[PDB]
C-alpha cells in the first residue's frame, strides 16, 4: 500500500470500497477483535516473565571487610545489569513482533479477499481490487462477510 | 466499482525501538518504565517506619541520651537511618559484630524493652557514679540508659556473680560492655583490683573478656574506650555476668516480640505524612507499571527495578 | 488451506491429485527429509547450548556469619533465576520458530508447484490447482519430481 | 485433473507455549523437562555415600561413643549428615573454624585413621579417668574415642612436652582440644595447677589457649565446656603440645588418601541400596532429559536444573 | 531461484536481461545502498549492546576463606558464562536475521518488477519474466529506474 | 524472447556462519569480532610503568625485605605485578595481619612516598642494631626488614617504651609494625629481660594489645621463633601510641599515601616487555578493535568484552 488512512477510526484494520450507490470506510470487526487479544495478551505476559528477577538487598560491612563488600558490589550491580538487558531486550523483540504482527495482517486480509474472487476480480498493485461484475453495497458486505 | 484494503492512522508522534530498527513512528505507544517517585518517607502498607533522625542504630539500642526519643518504639515497617548518624556511641568506642547485628534487626519489626537487672540491685558498687561529659544529658554528664557503669564502693570492687534466666517467650537481646581504662591509675581509682576480667556465660555463649590499658588519641574527651557485645538469649536460658571490675552491666534487654520483611534504609530524607504500597530510600512510589528505575534498593510491593532510562512497547501499527 | 488433513500419515509435507486414472496422497520425501533433519538439528543444540550453567553447591555459615550466608543464598537463588529464564524463553523461541517453519514449508511448496507451472495451470485459492492441459500420473510425478 | 496441497493433523490433545500464543494444540511435543526422582540416596556411579545416620561431621570425627560405627569408614562418594544430628559433641562445647573443615571435607573421598598419641604413652598422667556421663557409652561414663581427657594423677600434673613428626607422605588432619571447668576447685582437682596454659605449634600454626572458668548453663549435664582446634599437618612437618593443664590431646589422625570432587549433603533419608549417576538430597535421577526441577544441589552427571514447573517442546505443526 | 550468479560483481543484487541486442548484468544500487548501510548499522549496534556487562576482579582469601574464596570464583564464573550465552546467542539472533534480510530483499525485488509490468509479461517461476511486447535496452532500464 | 531475471551475487568464498536454525552455513562475506591474539608480555598502561615486583612479594616489599631493596622507594605505577609463589616473602617467618584486605587497598593505591617516621637513633635505652637474623641474609650477613626495627634489651634492661607519632602530613598513613613470639622463657628473658610482656597501640579507631605467645615450633628458615606484623591507616591529625616492655618490632618508615586510582594486584610470571598499550591482561597486552575478546577474563585498561567462546562471526553478506 502507499499508506494508511486517517479516515477509519473505528478499528485497525478495514476496508475501504467504491460504489455506483456511494463509498465509505469499513472496519473489519473480526480481524481487530483477534488482535486488540493478541497484543493485550503479549503486555501482559512480558510483565509475568519478568516477575522473577533478582531483588537487591542492603548489606553492612566494617572497614576490615573490604573485599566482601566490594564482592557484594559486583554481585548485586552484576544482576542488576542481566536484568536490565534481559528486559531491555524483550521490549525490542516484543515491538518487533507487533510491527510484524500488523504487516501480517494486512497481507491476509489482501489475500482473503482476492481468493474469495478469483476470476471474478483484477487486482491493480496498490492494494485494491476491480471488480469485473459489478458489485452494490450488498456484495461489498457479502466480500466482507 | 472498487475495493480496496488499508490499515489505521492518525498524528501521533511517539515512537519506539526494535532490534532491526530505531526511532520509529507508530500510532499508539505503551510506556512501561516508571520514573517518578514523590520524594519522602511513608507509611508501608499502614505502618509507620522507625525513622531514627540523628541517632544510630547502636545509639538507640544501648540508650544513648540524645536518643531518648526512641526508649520504647512502637511496631515498625522499616528502619531508617542516616548515612553517618551524629549520636551514635558517645563515650567512645566500638559495638562488636555490630553488622551482624544490624542483619537481625533487618528481621524484626518490634521489640518490648524490659529491664533485667534493676540499677538498685547493686549494693556493694556505685551504680550511679558511673557518668561522662562525653555523654551530656540536659547539661550534665549523663550515660546510656539501658547499660550501667559500675564502679567501686568504699575502695572496693567485690567480684560479681549474676545470673538472669529468661523467663519470658520471646527471644532476648541482651547488651553489655567493658571499660578499657587509659592507665593504672585510673584502672584503681575506677575498680580497685589492677588485673580484672569479665566472664559471660549462656548455654552457647563462652566470653572472657580482659580490658585493654592503652594510650589513645581523645574522641569525644576521652582517651578512654568502651566496647560493648550482644547475645540472643533463648526462652529459658540464662545468662551469668562474673567480673572484678570494668564491667558495663546490662540493665534493660530487648524482648523480640515480632519478626518478618523489614530493612535497614540508609536515607536522609524526614518523615512525610504519607502512605505507601513501594519504599526507596530517595521517595516513595505508587505506579501500575511492570518496571522503575528510582533505585535499586526498596521494600513493598515494587516494580521491578532496572537501569534503564527509556523503556516502551508498540502497541499498534507504524506511520 | 481452510484446514489440515487427518488422511495422510505418511509424511509431514505432501501433495493430493485428482486424475482420469484414479486419486490418491503422495507425501513430498524430498520436503519432508530436510524438515525432520532440521528439527532435530535444532532439540540437540539447545541441549548443547545450556550445557555451561550455574551450578549450585551446598555452603554452610555459622549464626555470626548471618550476611554473607544471605550474600551466598542470594547469589545462587540469582543465577538459578537468570538460567531457568534463558531456559523458558529459549523454548518459547524454538517452539515459535518450530510452528512459523511448519507454514513457511506449505507455501514454499505451494508456489514451488505455481511456479512450475505458470500459464499451463489455474490457481482456484484454497491450494488447488487446475491443469489446463491434461495430466496423467506420469506429469503429477513430474510436477512432484 | 488437479493437485492439491496439504498437511498432517490427529487426534492428540498436547498443547505448548509461544511468546505469541499459549495453550496451543499441536500433533506431537517433546517434553524435556524431568519431574521424577527415585526418593532414595544411592552410590554414585558404583561409589557407596558416608552416611552418617545420627552423627554429625563433629561426633564423626571426635568420636562420640555413640558413632562408634564410623571409626574406619571406607572410601564414600559424598556424605550425607541430618539437618540437626542427635549425636554431635556429647560432652558440650564448640568446634573451632567448623564450617572451614566440613569445606574441606567436601574436598576429601578417603581417610586412612592412625593412632599418633597411644594412650599408655602418658606415663605422668591419668588417661582412664576422663569420662563424663554427658558421653555414655553402654550405659556408661565415656568420651570421645579419637581424643583424650588427661587428668592429674597422684595430686600432680607435670608439664607436658609431646611432639609427633608426620613421617607420611599423607597431609595429616589432626584434633586437640582444652577443657573449660567451672570454678578454681573443679580445675584443682583435675589439673592440681590452678593456672593453666596450651601451646601447640607447627611450621604454620601459633597456637596459645588458656582455660575460661566461668559460671554457665547445664547442657547434657555439664556446665563445664570443651572446645575443640584441627589442623593440617604437611608431611615432614611436625606438631609440638606443651600443657600443664585442660589439655585434650591427641590419640588418633586422620591420614588424608584421596581428594575429589564431593559433597556434605543435609537430607533425612536413608541409604537405599541403588545406584545412580545423579543424586540430589531429594532422590536420585535416572534421566535422558536436559533439564530437571527436582532439587537445586545436586552431585554426578545430572541434567540442567531450572525452576520452572512445566517445559515442552514442539516437534509437530499445530491443528 | 535455482542459485546466484556468479557474473555480477558490482552489488550484491541485481539484473540480468536478455535482449534482441544482446546480454548483460545490472546490479540494482538503491537496493544495494540501503543493505549496506542496514547491516553496517547492525553490526555497531551488537558493540554498544554488550558493553555494560560483567568486569572481573582478582580477589584474595587466606587459607581459612575457602568457603568465601568459593563463592567468589562461582560467582564471577557464573557472570562469565551468562555474558558468553548473551553474546553467542546474540550473534545467533543478527545471523538468521541478516540471512532472512537478504531473501526478503530478493523477492521484494522479483514483486517490485512484477507489479511494474502486470499484463505485459509473464512470469516463468525460476525468479525470471517473458516479456510479451518486446522490450529494447532503454526500457530494460524504465523497467530497472522504477519508471516503466 | 526477449526477457528479465531477479537475482543475487555470488563468490568463491569459503567462509562460514552459525544460525539458531542452522550450522556451517557458507556465506559471501563474514565479519570476525572475537580478539585471540595478545602479544604476549607486560606493558606500560597508557605510559604509565606497572610495579613489577620479580621475586619479591607485597609484604616483602613494604616491611623491607633485604632482597627487595630495589623497591625501598618505588615511582607512581598503573598496576601491580606479583608472581604466584614470590621467593622473597617474610624473611622471618611467621605472617602478616589482614594481609588480604591489606593487599585490597593497594589496589586502590598509585603511589606511595615513603618517610621516616621513628629514626633508629631515636632508641637510647634499648639496642636498635642487634636486632637481625641469619634467616634475612643481605650480601652475606645477617640482617633484618628495613622498615622496622627489631628492638632488645640494652644492659640487661628493657624499659618500658612510650613512644606517639602524630601524623602531621595531609596524606593518609599506612604504618607497620609487628611483635616477636620467642621460643621458650629464656630466650625470652636473653632478648628481652622481662618475662611477661606486652604491646599496646591506640589511634583514635584502633584499640590494640598484643602479648607474645612461646611456643615450640618447627623451623621455617633456621628459625621457630614467629614475628607477626600488622598495620594500619593513620588519618591525617590522628596520632598513633606505642607502649611495650618487650617483643616490640618498632615502625622505622611509613608510607604516605599520595594517589588514588584505579589498579590491580597482577599475578602473573611474566617480566616487562618495554611496551605500552591500552589494555593488559596477566598472560599478554591487547591492542585490538574487536567488541569482544577471550584472552583472560582478569584485566585492566580500556578494553575489549571478555566471553569464553573460543569463535565468535558475524553475518555481513549473503548465503551461497
Ligand atoms: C596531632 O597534632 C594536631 C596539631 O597540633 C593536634 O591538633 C592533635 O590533637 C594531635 N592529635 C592527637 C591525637 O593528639
Ligand atoms: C531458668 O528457669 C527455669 C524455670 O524456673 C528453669 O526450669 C530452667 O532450668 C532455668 N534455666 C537455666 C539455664 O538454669
Ligand atoms: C494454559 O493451559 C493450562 C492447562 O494446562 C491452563 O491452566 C492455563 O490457564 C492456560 N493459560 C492461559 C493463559 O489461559
Ligand atoms: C621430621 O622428621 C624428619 C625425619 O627425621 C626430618 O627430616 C624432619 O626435619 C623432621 N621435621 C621436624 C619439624 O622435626
Amino acid at each position: 500500500i502507499e499508506g494508511g488512512w486517517q479516515g477509519m477510526v473505528d478499528g485497525w484494520y478495514g476496508y475501504h470500497h467504491s460504489n455506483e450507490q456511494g463509498s465509505g470506510y469499513a472496519a473489519d470487526k473480526e480481524s481487530t477483535q483477534k488482535a486488540i487479544d493478541g497484543v493485550t495478551n503479549k503486555v501482559n505476559s512480558i510483565i509475568d516473565k519478568m516477575n522473577t528477577q533478582f531483588e537487591a538487598v542492603g548489606r553492612e560491612f566494617n572497614n576490615l571487610e573490604r573485599r566482601i563488600e566490594n564482592l557484594n558490589k559486583k554481585m548485586e550491580d552484576g544482576f542488576l545489569d542481566v536484568w536490565t538487558y534481559n528486559a531491555e531486550l524483550l521490549v525490542l523483540m516484543e515491538n518487533e513482533r507487533t510491527l510484524d504482527f500488523h504487516d501480517s495482517n494486512v497481507k491476509n486480509l489482501y489475500d482473503k479477499v482476492r481468493l474469495q474472487l478469483r476470476d471474478n476480480a483484477k487486482e491493480l498493485g496498490n492494494g485494491c481490487f476491480e471488480f469485473y461484475h459489478r458489485c452494490d453495497n450488498e456484495c461489498m458486505e457479502s466480500v466482507r462477510n | 466499482d472498487q475495493i480496496c484494503i488499508g490499515y489505521h492512522a492518525n498524528n501521533s508522534t511517539e515512537q519506539v525501538d526494535t532490534i532491526m530498527e530505531k526511532n520509529v513512528t507508530v500510532t499508539h505507544a505503551q510506556d512501561i518504565l516508571e520514573k517518578t517517585h514523590n520524594g519522602k518517607l511513608c507509611d508501608l502498607d499502614g505502618v509507620k517506619p522507625l525513622i531514627l533522625r540523628d541517632c544510630s542504630v547502636a545509639g538507640w539500642l544501648l540508650g544513648n541520651p540524645m536518643c531518648d526519643e526512641f526508649l520504647n518504639v512502637p511496631e515498625w515497617s522499616y528502619i531508617v537511618e542516616k548515612i553517618n548518624p551524629a549520636n551514635d556511641l558517645c563515650y567512645p568506642g566500638n559495638f562488636n559484630d555490630y553488622e551482624e547485628l544490624k542483619h537481625l534487626l533487618s528481621r524484626i519489626n518490634h521489640f518490648e524493652k524490659i529491664q533485667i537487672i534493676p540499677k538498685s540491685s547493686w549494693s556493694d558498687h556505685e551504680a550511679s557514679a558511673g557518668v561522662s561529659s562525653a555523654c551530656p544529658y540536659q547539661g550534665r554528664s549523663s550515660f546510656f540508659r539501658n547499660v550501667v557503669w559500675l564502679i567501686k564502693k568504699d575502695n572496693a570492687y567485690p567480684t560479681i556473680k549474676r545470673s538472669y534466666n529468661n523467663t519470658n517467650q520471646e527471644d532476648l537481646l541482651v547488651l553489655w560492655g567493658i571499660h578499657h581504662p587509659n592507665d593504672a591509675a585510673e584502672q584503681t581509682r575506677l575498680y580497685q583490683n589492677p588485673t580484672t576480667y569479665i566472664s559471660v556465660g549462656t548455654s552457647t555463649l563462652n566470653q572472657r573478656l580482659v580490658p585493654k590499658i592503652a594510650t589513645r588519641s581523645k574522641v569525644n574527651g576521652q582517651s578512654g574506650r568502651m566496647e560493648f557485645f550482644w547475645t540472643i538469649l533463648k526462652p529459658n536460658d540464662a545468662i551469668n555476668f562474673e567480673s572484678n571490675g570494668n564491667f558495663i552491666a546490662p540493665e534493660n534487654a530487648y524482648k523480640i516480640v515480632k519478626k518478618g520483611d523489614s530493612t535497614i534504609m540508609k536515607s536522609e530524607l524526614e518523615y512525610g505524612n504519607c502512605n505507601t504500597k513501594c519504599q526507596t530510600p530517595i521517595g516513595a512510589i505508587n505506579s501500575s507499571m511492570p518496571f522503575h528505575n528510582i533505585h535499586p534498593l526498596t521494600i513493598g510491593e515494587c516494580p521491578k527495578y532496572v537501569k534503564s532510562s527509556r523503556l516502551v512497547l508498540a502497541t499498534g501499527l507504524r506511520n
